């Protein structure tokens, strides 16, 4: 477990933390879109 | 010595005038698109209303000095002047003028002030500060003696270009030697200390503050030879 | 002039020189009026719906 | 010097300054001609004619008769008494430094 | 019955705008930008379009036909981009602007710079120096419009008409007068199709 | 797959452009300036293996090998006319003597030393994109970059301007000996036709090749051979679609250079004739910047 | 139409042996826009043109319906890359961005620099 092992552990890390930013970014939009549309509906 | 006459197929001064651009010699021949051929040629800038407009709209004969000896206004009633600076002074001046636009102008223009700033403080620190600034501060604009206090009013260029007056007693004034500050201000000498003279500084040694004065700058010989100062 | 980046990164983006076409000025009164705002409309929508898409996009690649 | 759509009627003429004896007096900002104050030190650590000269000392003494005369010319025209009680105070502190200074 | 896309647009440009129509401006740009947002257009989500009716296609003498259908042209660039080919794209932007254009707006720039440089350090700002400052920045920014004038006018417009012809010729006065008249969906605008295009 | 590589490559690679740099800048010879150069540039060239970008690697070798070699040739020309001394110190006036040299070595230099609008600013461009972040003496390698990629303008103009446009310092000899009004001919040169021209063509070919190299790989179609690796590094996707974070970040470098060049060029050692003209012209192009930049971004 | 922005305008899939045929470099192989590069090589294999003309046209001339979508997919897929699309809207607004959490994960440890305080 030493070695590149520890560089290979942080890229994938990186690449799951990048990945799970964007998943909560497409959260964000279509909550987003939810609250609008809502709102609209209740007018 | 010369021998380039001897073959017809030599280089010629007619050859060599593209040069003229790049190398400096008196002048042989006006071009057709030479400013002083397009203006003496063109008649719209014979007619009066041109004329009218360089006579008025440029630089004024009055600032041009017209003598070799030059009498400043007196600073006080019964003072007399020794000591004035002409082009470093002036340089000075509007130098620290950019103070009043160039700052107010960046706060209210620059998207990130606080970056300039950052910028601006390690450039002020290193190759600024002793560059101009300190210099500048220790710059005398001018100098003139009040013989009834027995004192030396010395103007100098504050913050932002402006002007104020000090006076200092001639019983304080010291000599400093230049080897005495050259290691502790080698840097200010090394970058900013070229205008002033450096075997020419001054000191009061009630307040510590020094004098500098330009090389290139007027004394009186009247004031030098006045026994208050000798 | 075809690499402004420097320029943009160390000044910032100066103000651009217009350029605009007349192809509005064929039609003219509530027709036009009408077809301007339709237009303004469209091109609002159009930028919020390039955002939305590209947050949305992210999972498109499997 | 140098202006543009401007006239520098106003301005002085170098042959004036290049003249001897041209009778112009200079006015600058922050300009102070008079040693008044400089030497004016309400609290020495040790006699003032040890730290200070007969020039200094008439400078800081004629000041405060100065101040001190200006301050008795408010009492002549002052009434309430209340507000007179500063004009008084201020007397005597002027008075008791004069009367140091004048001593030294 | 269905929540409005226009209604829903708007709400969500109201809520993002933020984001991704904001820049870092300094305290003038915000001034100005806050100027310009008061004296803005407001984004009406829905206008109404049941008050101008139409003109009869008979009306028009063939050369307001084809201005008409030049802005047809138009219309339906805007909203479909897959409609048209990357040639005639280029013929209904504006033509992009030259070395001319940019090296006179810099060239503008650099002498006012140069004037006002030198007024400050010659302090000679009085009303006729402002007068004559203030003057040649309008008369520059009216320059500055004349080469876009000039394109338009003289490249893009023939250009322009020969397109409008083309096109009519292809599908008919009639089906751009309809495109021309506000009362045309939208919807269908986007979803529509071109015949001349090979896609 | 080397943990050792990881580690070593950056640190190195770094700690060598600083040296490399900052050495050459306070040189004095035109070969040994041009040796520390290359150190400098050897370390680049490690750093940017080392972010893992092999096409930055290759355009970051023809640009430095290029330039490198054509800044050698004219200081080759320079140190034979100055009759085998390499050091400037005995160098001054020499740009009428050797015309093609100055503007050759001007061209050359310029491009060598990564400075704005030039051919050679977008290696570092790319190297300081891809740079990684990981690393634990991340805050040294930075720093030592940082150094190491603005020391090239000191030595740039160092070699330039003492070489050509100083007061002459050389022995009154090499200046004699050319300044004979008999030597005035067509084939008047202190060097030689065919040098020029292998000189000229050499950067002619240079830019060419570097053009091609660039479309090749820094365009939005991406059309380089395979290079045979798996490894694929997020580098370019702050190439293509930059942030605003890192945007402003390279402003800090390019201010820092600009900064630099203004000490490097209004900043006096020496008394003249022209120290108080020199910091008023200072004063006017600060003032004249000020005001173009306003006019440029707000009144048009 | 209306497809995603990795698919092309065919809609087609190229296979493995067919990347390989169109062999592709490894660095567009490993993202998600080999369908729309693929097209975009063919065209610039059947017309292929000069490194200058690439460099000064800006709509790649011929090949433009192929690098409209190509162009499209390489912005996509370098935004969700260096995750820009988040990063950019924390820098316009941090304060609102925490308000209304685009990404937590993100916004925990973002920290704009001192200098940029806009
Ligand atoms: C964490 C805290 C951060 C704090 C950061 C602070 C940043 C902001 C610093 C503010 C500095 C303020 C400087 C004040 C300058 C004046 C000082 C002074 O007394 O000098 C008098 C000096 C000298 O006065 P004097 O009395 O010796 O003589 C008068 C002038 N002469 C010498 C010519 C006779 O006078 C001036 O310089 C007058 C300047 C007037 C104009 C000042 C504003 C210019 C910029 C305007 C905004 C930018 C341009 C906008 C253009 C818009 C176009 C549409
Ligand atoms: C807030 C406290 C007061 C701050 C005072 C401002 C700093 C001190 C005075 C600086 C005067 C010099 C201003 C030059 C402006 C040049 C144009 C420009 O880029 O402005 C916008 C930019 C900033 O505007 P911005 O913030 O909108 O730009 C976008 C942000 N960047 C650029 C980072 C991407 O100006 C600067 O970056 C100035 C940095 C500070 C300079 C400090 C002094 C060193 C330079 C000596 C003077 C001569 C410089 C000549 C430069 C010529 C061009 C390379
Ligand atoms: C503190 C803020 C954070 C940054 C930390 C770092 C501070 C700046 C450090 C700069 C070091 C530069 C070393 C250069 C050595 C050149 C040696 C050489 O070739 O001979 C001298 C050559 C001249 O060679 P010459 O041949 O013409 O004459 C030599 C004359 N003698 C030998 C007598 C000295 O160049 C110079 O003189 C210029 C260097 C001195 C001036 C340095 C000014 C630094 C300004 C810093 C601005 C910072 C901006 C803000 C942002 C910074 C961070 C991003
Ligand atoms: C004349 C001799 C002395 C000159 C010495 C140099 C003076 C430098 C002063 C710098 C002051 C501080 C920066 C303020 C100006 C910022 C300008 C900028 O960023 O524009 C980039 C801009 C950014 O433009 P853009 O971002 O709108 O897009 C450019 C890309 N295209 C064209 C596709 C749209 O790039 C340019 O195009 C610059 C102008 C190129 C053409 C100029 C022709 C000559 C004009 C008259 C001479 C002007 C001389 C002054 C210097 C000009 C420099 C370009
Ligand atoms: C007496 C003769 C003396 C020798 C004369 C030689 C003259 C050579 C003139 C050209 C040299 C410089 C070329 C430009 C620099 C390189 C550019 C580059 O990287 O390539 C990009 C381009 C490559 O093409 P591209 O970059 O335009 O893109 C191609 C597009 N795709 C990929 C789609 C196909 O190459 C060139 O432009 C270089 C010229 C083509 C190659 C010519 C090789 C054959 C030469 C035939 C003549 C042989 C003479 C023999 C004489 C023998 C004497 C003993
Ligand atoms: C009823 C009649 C009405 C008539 C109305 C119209 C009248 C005419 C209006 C236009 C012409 C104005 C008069 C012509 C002279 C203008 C001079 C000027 O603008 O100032 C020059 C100034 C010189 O420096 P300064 O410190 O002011 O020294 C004073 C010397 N007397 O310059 C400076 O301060 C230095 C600025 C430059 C700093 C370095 C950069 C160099 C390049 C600057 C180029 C500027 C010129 C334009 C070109 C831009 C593109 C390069
Ligand atoms: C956080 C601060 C950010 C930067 C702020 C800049 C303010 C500029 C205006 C200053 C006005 C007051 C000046 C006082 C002068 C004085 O008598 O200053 C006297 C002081 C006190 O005396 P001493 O420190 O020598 O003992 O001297 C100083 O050194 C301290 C003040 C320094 C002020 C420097 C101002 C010039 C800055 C130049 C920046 C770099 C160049 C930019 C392009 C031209």
């Amino acid at each position: 477990k030493n070695g590149i092992r520890d560089v290979i552990d942080s890229l994938n890390a990186d690449a799951g933390k990048r990945k799970l930013i964007n998943l909560e970014a497409k959260n964000f939009i279509e909550r987003v879109e939810k609250e609008c549309e809502q709102r609209i509906l209740k007018k | 010595g010369d021998i380039r006459h001897k073959f017809s197929n030599e280089i010629t001064d007619d050859d060599y005038d593209y040069q003229r651009a790049m190398h400096v010699k008196p002048p042989k021949e006006e071009s057709l698109f030479q400013l002083t051929n397009i203006l003496s040629s063109v008649p719209v800038f014979k007619t009066r209303f041109f004329l009218d407009f360089i006579a008025r709209n440029l630089d004024t004969n009055s600032a041009v000095s017209t003598s070799d000896f030059v009498a400043p206004p007196r600073v006080h009633e019964n003072s007399f002047f020794v000591y004035h600076s002409r082009e470093l002074g002036n340089v000075i001046r509007k130098y620290r003028s950019l103070e009043s636009i160039v700052l107010p102008g960046a706060l209210l223009t620059f998207t990130y002030p606080l970056f300039a700033a950052f910028v601006a403080i390690p450039s002020y620190y290193f190759m600024f500060n002793a560059k101009i600034y300190e210099m500048s501060r220790r710059f005398v604009v001018r100098m003139d003696v009040l013989p009834h206090l027995e004192m030396i009013s010395v103007q100098r260029i504050g913050a932002f270009g402006i002007l104020y007056t000090k006076l200092h007693r001639i019983q304080d004034l010291e000599y400093v030697p230049f080897d005495q500050v050259k290691e502790q201000e080698n840097y200010l000498w090394a970058i900013g200390g070229h205008g002033v003279d450096n075997q020419l500084i001054f000191k009061d040694r009630s307040t510590g503050e020094f004098f500098y004065f330009e090389r290139q700058g007027v004394w009186d010989a009247k004031g030098l030879n006045h026994p208050l100062l000798n | 002039y075809l690499e402004p980046s420097y320029f943009h990164e160390t000044f910032g983006h100066m103000s651009q020189p217009p350029k605009y076409d007349l192809i509005d000025s064929n039609i003219n009164g509530v027709e036009k009026k009408l077809n301007k705002q339709i237009l303004h409309r469209e091109h609002n929508e159009h930028k919020l719906d390039g955002f939305v898409s590209m947050f949305k996009g992210s999972d498109v690649a499997k | 010097m140098s202006g543009l759509l401007r006239n520098f009627e106003k301005l002085v003429c170098q042959s004036q300054l290049s003249k001897a004896g041209h009778k112009l007096l200079l006015r600058s900002p922050n300009s102070t001609l008079h040693p008044t104050a400089f030497y004016y030190k309400r609290n020495s650590s040790q006699r003032l004619a040890n730290e200070m000269d007969v020039f200094q000392l008439g400078l800081a003494a004629a000041a405060l008769t100065r101040q001190a005369n200006n301050y008795a010319q408010l009492l002549d025209q002052v009434d309430k008494e209340a507000v007179r009680e500063e004009v008084q105070e201020r007397i005597t502190q002027n008075h008791s430094d004069l009367n140091v200074y004048f001593g030294e | 019955s269905n929540v409005d896309q226009h209604e829903l647009k708007a709400e969500m440009i109201k809520e993002l705008s933020h984001y991704y129509d904001h820049h870092d401006l300094s305290l003038f740009g915000k001034v100005q930008h806050f100027v310009e947002h008061l004296l803005e257009e407001k984004h009406h989500a829905k206008i109404n379009t049941s008050n101008f009716d139409q003109k009869k296609l008979e009306n028009f003498s063939e050369s307001k036909q084809i201005s008409r259908t030049v802005f047809a042209l138009k219309k339906i660039k805007t909203f479909n981009h897959d409609f048209f080919t990357s040639e005639e794209e280029m013929i209904l932007e504006p033509l992009p602007l030259g070395i001319l254009t940019y090296g006179l707006k810099y060239a503008f720039a650099g002498v006012d710079a140069a004037l006002l440089t030198y007024f400050w350090r010659n302090w000679n700002f009085n009303v006729r120096t402002i007068g004559l400052l203030g003057g040649l920045v309008g008369i520059q920014m009216a320059t500055l419009h004349i080469p876009n004038l000039v394109n338009e006018v003289v490249i893009q417009t023939p250009r322009r008409r020969a397109l409008a012809k083309k096109y009519i010729s292809a599908y008919g006065p009639q089906f751009f007068h309809d495109i021309v008249n506000p009362k045309y969906d939208i919807e269908h605008l986007r979803h529509l199709q071109n015949k001349l295009n090979p896609y | 797959l080397s943990k050792y590589a990881y580690f070593i490559l950056p640190l190195i690679g770094s700690v060598t452009a600083f040296y490399g740099g900052l050495v050459s800048a306070f040189q004095s010879d035109t070969k040994k300036t041009l040796a520390y150069s290359t150190i400098s540039h050897c370390g680049f060239l490690m750093v940017s293996y080392s972010t893992g970008v092999l096409e930055f690697v290759i355009l970051y070798l023809y640009v430095h090998g290029f330039f490198k070699a054509a800044t050698f040739l004219c200081v080759g020309n320079v140190n034979r006319f100055n009759r085998n001394i390499q050091d400037f110190k005995r160098m001054g006036g020499f740009y009428k003597y050797l015309p093609f040299e100055c503007l050759a070595s001007f061209v050359c230099m310029i491009n060598l030393s990564g400075l704005p609008l030039t051919l050679g600013f977008y290696i570092k461009h790319l190297l300081f994109i891809g740079l990684v972040e990981s690393y634990t003496l991340y805050p040294l390698i930075f720093s030592s970059l940082i150094l190491g990629a603005i020391a090239g303008v000191f030595y740039s103009y160092r070699l330039f301007y003492s070489i050509f446009f100083d007061t002459k310092k050389g022995k009154k000899a090499i200046y004699l000996q050319a300044s004979r009004i008999i030597l005035n001919s067509k084939f008047y040169s202190n060097t030689s036709l065919a040098s020029n021209l292998s000189i000229t063509f050499l950067v002619l070919i240079s830019y060419t090749v570097i053009l091609y190299l660039y479309c090749t790989t820094l365009n939005n179609y991406y059309s380089l051979s395979d290079l045979k690796s798996i490894y694929i590094n997020n580098a370019y996707s702050y190439f293509y679609k930059p942030d605003y974070n890192f945007l402003n970040a390279v402003s800090i470098l390019n201010w820092f250079v600009i900064i630099l060049l203004i000490s490097v060029i209004y900043l006096n050692w020496r008394w003249s004739y022209y120290y108080t003209k020199s910091i008023d012209s200072l004063s006017k192009f600060i003032l004249f910047s000020f005001f173009f930049f306003i006019f440029s971004k707000y009144i048009l | 139409g209306h497809g995603a922005w990795n698919e092309n305008q065919q809609h087609y899939k190229y296979s493995k042996e067919e990347i390989e045929a169109y062999q592709v470099p490894m660095r567009i192989k490993a993202g998600p826009c080999v369908d729309t590069y693929i097209p975009l090589k063919k065209c610039f294999q059947e017309n292929p043109t000069s490194f200058a003309a690439k460099m000064l046209d800006g709509r790649k001339g011929k090949c433009a319906k192929e690098f409209k979508y190509y162009n499209t997919c390489l912005n996509h897929w370098q935004t969700y890359e260096n995750n820009s699309h988040v990063t950019n809207a924390y820098w316009a607004d941090t304060s609102k961005a925490n308000a209304d959490g685009i990404s937590n994960t993100y916004g925990g440890s973002f920290r704009k620099g001192l200098a940029w305080l806009n």
